[PDB]
């Protein structure tokens, strides 16, 4: 397991900053969802009762 | 703070991307 | 968890699911479990500093990290919510001989699961298991381990993480529909089949427990209709207070992306920073109550304290081995019609087609497993069918072993019965169907396979076929002892490691040397540690390595082998030349089986390998041991007239190919690519003179003189090594490739991290420490691995006598074929002097 870690430069950086250092993400092609799903009939009967996750 | 955040990152991507180009080049 | 309650739950129905882990390189596995002892038995209390193997219960695996002995572990794990399952998991090693191990092990379970590195993610090992899994015909299981070293390592933000993983299952995906058109288990990214572990930090859980956390503390109704769309492409809408599958908002994120990583990161720079700042503020929100003694720690241990409070008991991963991953009486059915030799059509078939213990017993051991004593080994095996209890005396079998051949039985009395935990044992008294038991008294007559009937009243019992691996041992080394006095107890302790290693396999030469068979470095290595140390404690010598080589046809013969029998009234004729390699790798592929009708054979070769019609129907027989590329064939004018007294005496001929190709006059080795046609063969009517013996011998003769007379050509193997590591790293590899012989294939900057994933040849000859001469010059930064999977054909052509290698240099001309003929010769005690081609051309 060889140990990867982000060297940054200086602390004016974010936290957690995609440094141009791997590669691109995925670089994909193949997903085909620009229409909208089917799951909305359900979804509408799919509320979110509930507070967000972290929000605050 | 936010527009030293933005060019302190477009400067780090300046030189990772000056490093990598002379790590493909020397690669290739 | 209570042993009675384990034994009450052990025979009370088919709940109990049966498991067998997949890995590569410490992907996710001892610790994962170790997190899993640690809830199950919480007395048994992990470190601070270092990490708890809980699967490593001998030494080497300690000392090198690297598992050798897969410890299965089964545990009373409520994990299912208001509910209860019994889990028996196999854990398993990564590397690639062990690899080979654990693909041998897996007939056991009836799912799999992989555990995959959330930022190296595939790697060569899964590249061979998946295609593996998929030809057993196992469920499969989907799970990500070192999920901290992506968010912590990294420092990635939550989109490009995201897409990491919608990539990952892409590729997983997308290898499982080349392997097969399995569709139930394919496209599984969000259905249960995706479990998430940070091993380490104990950081685990699931799709089903995240909706479940958010219903108990306060929510709705469970994942059923939550989760079904937590998965990317569908965001949150606020103003409709739903799901927006459907053209979402600009500042919006999956919902993955926004209720599981964003409280996930908050929580990580939370623990991590902020630890003596926001720490209370952000724990007593939604976290435990910890004491100030708790937070007196290192962020490392405090922080899996805290992911083990949040996931209070890892109640996510019995929700999924329950869904997808079959109980046993389901998996009874395809787990048998694929092991057992015969098929669903006997009666014993649909009798241990279900998991009835009142019944047929066929219990099969697989693993060896090595006590205190090392003169007592157990064996571990799953009960198929049967129920076996304390005393019982059963009938253990061998591979060799056959309805008509009643030499390979031998009785033994089960004494004591255990069952697998890897740091305790429960002993038993009566055991059940499906289950994993110790048996102990029947360690002398296992084999490297082993199968269980009734000792009375199990008759017309056929056993399980052979395990297949899918790496081809090439390794050979020869190991002598130290003192010539020492022989059997050195053979004796060679015998027990056998039977512990089932990978390998004995072997003594014709010149008496002791001789193993291991898949890689390491794999020798740990088994003659073991030898050495465990299982013979005699001082032993040991040789150089060196690659088992096989002989090929460069071209068509020349002249027509005449080799006649010796009563004047036989005389074959066969004449040899090569096939297609694809043809030949899927013949050895099990692609193209020999048990087919004459119009399936030859729609096959009209097709496959594209041959004639008189041709292919014309097929004559297969190679040795109906798996090895040997194609023989008979077709003549005459052949087509005299073909019944010929196939009088055809069995015999088949039988001397089989055997001859067993040992060739190259190298004393196997052979490949060899298409003999039978033209000129006389058949007396009489079979006295016709007989056997001017049948076996005249054929191998005839073959030898074929093989020999028709440009002839060794096959080397070529490993697969796939090493991860930087540019610089890159070009080293480069550098050392070109050195050893190699050739680049593949070399790629793999995303999710920097690591620039070299994909090359290395042949054996030069193998000899690949990857420590990768990792010498690296600075420890290309910690590659191989496979051999590719047999390739030397460019010598070692018949010519003047070429000859006298002083120590390693034959850098193309005359190093002739190097390796004379050095294998000189090794194997055959005349080194290989002039057989005037003496068998069997003059005519
Ligand atoms: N905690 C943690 N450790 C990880 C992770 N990924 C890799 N590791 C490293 O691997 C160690 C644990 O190794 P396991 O995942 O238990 O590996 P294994 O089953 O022994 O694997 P092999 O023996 O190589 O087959 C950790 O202590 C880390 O050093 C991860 O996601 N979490
Ligand atoms: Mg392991």
């Amino acid at each position: 397991p060889n140990v990867v870690f982000i060297k940054t430069e200086d602390p004016d950086l974010p936290a957690f900053y995609f440094d141009p250092l791997i590669n691109p993400i995925s670089h994909r092609h193949s997903v085909k969802s620009q229409e909208p799903l089917p799951d909305d009939d359900e979804e509408f009967e799919l509320p979110e009762f509930v507070e967000p996750f972290l929000k605050d | 703070e936010k527009e030293l955040e933005r060019q302190a990152r477009i400067e780090a991507s300046l030189r990772e991307r000056e490093r990598e180009v002379q790590k493909a080049r020397s690669e290739q | 968890y209570e042993m009675d309650f384990l034994a009450d739950l052990m025979d009370n129905s088919e709940l109990i699911r049966n498991v067998t882990l997949c890995g590569h390189l410490h992907h996710g596995k001892t610790c994962f479990v170790d997190c899993l002892i640690e809830q199950t038995h919480p007395e048994i209390r992990k470190r601070y500093d270092q990490d708890l193997c809980y699967t490593d219960i001998l030494f080497t695996e300690q000392e090198r990290g690297v598992g050798i002995k897969s410890t299965p572990v089964t545990v009373v794990l409520p994990d299912t919510k208001g509910k209860s399952y019994l889990f028996n998991i196999m854990d398993t090693p990564g590397h690639v001989n062990f690899s080979d191990e654990v693909t041998a092990g897996l007939r056991i379970s009836d799912g799999v699961v992989l555990f995959i590195d959330a930022a190296e993610g595939v790697m060569l090992n899964t590249e061979r298991l998946i295609k593996h899994a998929v030809q057993e015909r196992l469920a499969v299981t989907v799970c990500i381990n070192k999920i901290d070293r992506l968010i912590l390592e990294l420092k990635l933000p939550p989109t490009d993480a995201y897409y990491k993983l919608r990539h990952i299952v892409d590729e997983v995906n997308g290898l499982i529909s080349m392997y097969s058109t399995d569709e139930n288990l394919i496209l599984s990214p969000l259905l249960g089949n995706v479990c998430f572990s940070s091993s380490q930090y104990s950081i685990c859980f699931t799709l089903g427990s995240f909706a479940k956390i958010y219903a108990d503390t306060f929510g709705d109704i469970n994942y059923q209709e939550f989760a079904k769309r937590l998965w990317g492409d569908i965001y949150f809408n606020p103003k409709t207070r739903k799901f927006t599958k459907k053209a979402p908002t600009s500042s919006s994120q999956r919902s993955f992306v926004e209720f599981i990583l964003e409280p996930l990161y908050k929580i990580l720079a939370q623990v991590v920073g902020d630890v003596d700042t926001s720490l209370p503020r952000t724990l007593d929100e939604l976290g435990i109550h910890l004491t100030k003694e708790e937070l007196k720690l290192n962020i490392r241990p405090l922080l899996r304290l805290v992911c083990k409070k949040f996931f209070g008991e890892f109640t996510g991963f019995v929700d999924m081995c329950v869904q997808h991953i079959p109980s046993p009486k389901v998996g009874a059915k395809p787990k048998i019609e694929h092991t057992y030799t015969g098929g669903v059509d006997s009666d014993l078939g649909e009798a241990m087609s279900d998991c009835d213990p009142d019944g047929p017993l066929m219990c099969h051991t697989t693993k060896m497993y090595s006590t205190d004593d090392g003169v007592q080994f157990h064996a571990f095996g799953r009960v198929l069918s049967g129920t076996i209890h304390a005393g019982q005396p059963v009938k253990v079998l061998g591979e060799n072993y056959t309805l008509e051949d009643e030499e390979d039985s031998q009785i033994c009395t089960v004494g004591r019965l255990w069952i697998s935990v890897a740091r305790y044992h429960i002993e038993v008294n009566r055991v059940p169907a499906g289950n994993w038991v110790l048996i102990e008294g029947v360690d002398q007559p296992i084999v490297k396979t082993a199968t269980i009937t009734e000792p009375r009243g199990n008759e017309e019992a056929q056993i399980f076929r052979p395990l297949k691996f899918n790496t081809t041992s090439v390794i050979k080394i020869a190991v002598e002892p130290v003192n010539p006095s020492e022989l059997p107890k050195m053979l004796d302790g060679l015998r027990k490691v056998n039977k512990s290693y089932p990978s390998l396999t004995t072997k003594v030469e014709e010149s008496g040397e002791h001789v193993i068979l291991g898949t890689g470095e390491l794999y020798l290595d740990c088994v003659m540690h073991d030898l050495r140390k465990m299982y013979s404690e005699i001082d032993i010598k040991v040789a150089d390595p060196v690659v088992t080589f096989c002989e090929t046809v460069v071209e068509t013969s020349s002249l027509k082998c005449f080799a006649e029998t010796p009563n004047k009234k036989n005389k074959i004729t066969m004449i040899a030349e090569p096939l297609e390699k694809g043809l030949a790798e899927d013949i050895e592929n099990e692609v193209v089986q020999i048990t087919w009708n004459r119009k399936k054979l030859g729609e096959f070769f009209q097709t496959k390998y594209d041959w004639d019609l008189l041709a292919a129907r014309s097929i004559w027989a297969f190679g040795p041991d109906a798996t090895g590329p040997n194609i023989l064939v008979d077709d003549t004018l005459p052949s087509e007239v005299d073909k019944a007294l010929l196939g009088s005496v055809k069995d015999s001929i088949v039988q001397g190919f089989q055997w001859g190709t067993r040992e060739g006059p190259l190298c004393d080795e196997l052979i490949r690519n060899v298409k003999f046609k039978i033209l000129d063969a006389v058949v007396a009517q009489e079979p006295l003179h016709r007989g056997g013996g001017q049948i076996i011998p005249t054929a191998r003769r005839v073959v030898y003189s074929a093989f020999l007379m028709a440009t002839p050509r060794l096959m080397e193997p070529y490993y697969f090594v796939e090493v991860q590591a930087p540019a610089d790293c890159v070009s080293a590899v480069y550098t050392v490739l070109a050195r050893r012989r190699g050739h680049v294939t593949q070399d790629a900057p793999i995303p999710g991290s920097p690591l620039y994933t070299i994909k090359a040849f290395i042949p054996a000859i030069d193998s000899f420490g690949f990857e420590t001469d990768l990792r010498t010059h690296t600075q420890g930064q290309a910690f590659s691995l191989s496979v051999f999977h590719h047999w390739q054909i030397v460019p010598g052509d070692p018949l010519d006598k003047s070429i000859v290698i006298r002083p120590l240099e390693p034959q850098p001309a193309p005359h190093l074929a002739r190097e390796f003929m004379i050095k294998t010769r000189r090794r194997k005690g055959l005349s080194e002097d290989v002039s057989i081609s005037k003496f068998f051309d069997d003059p005519m």
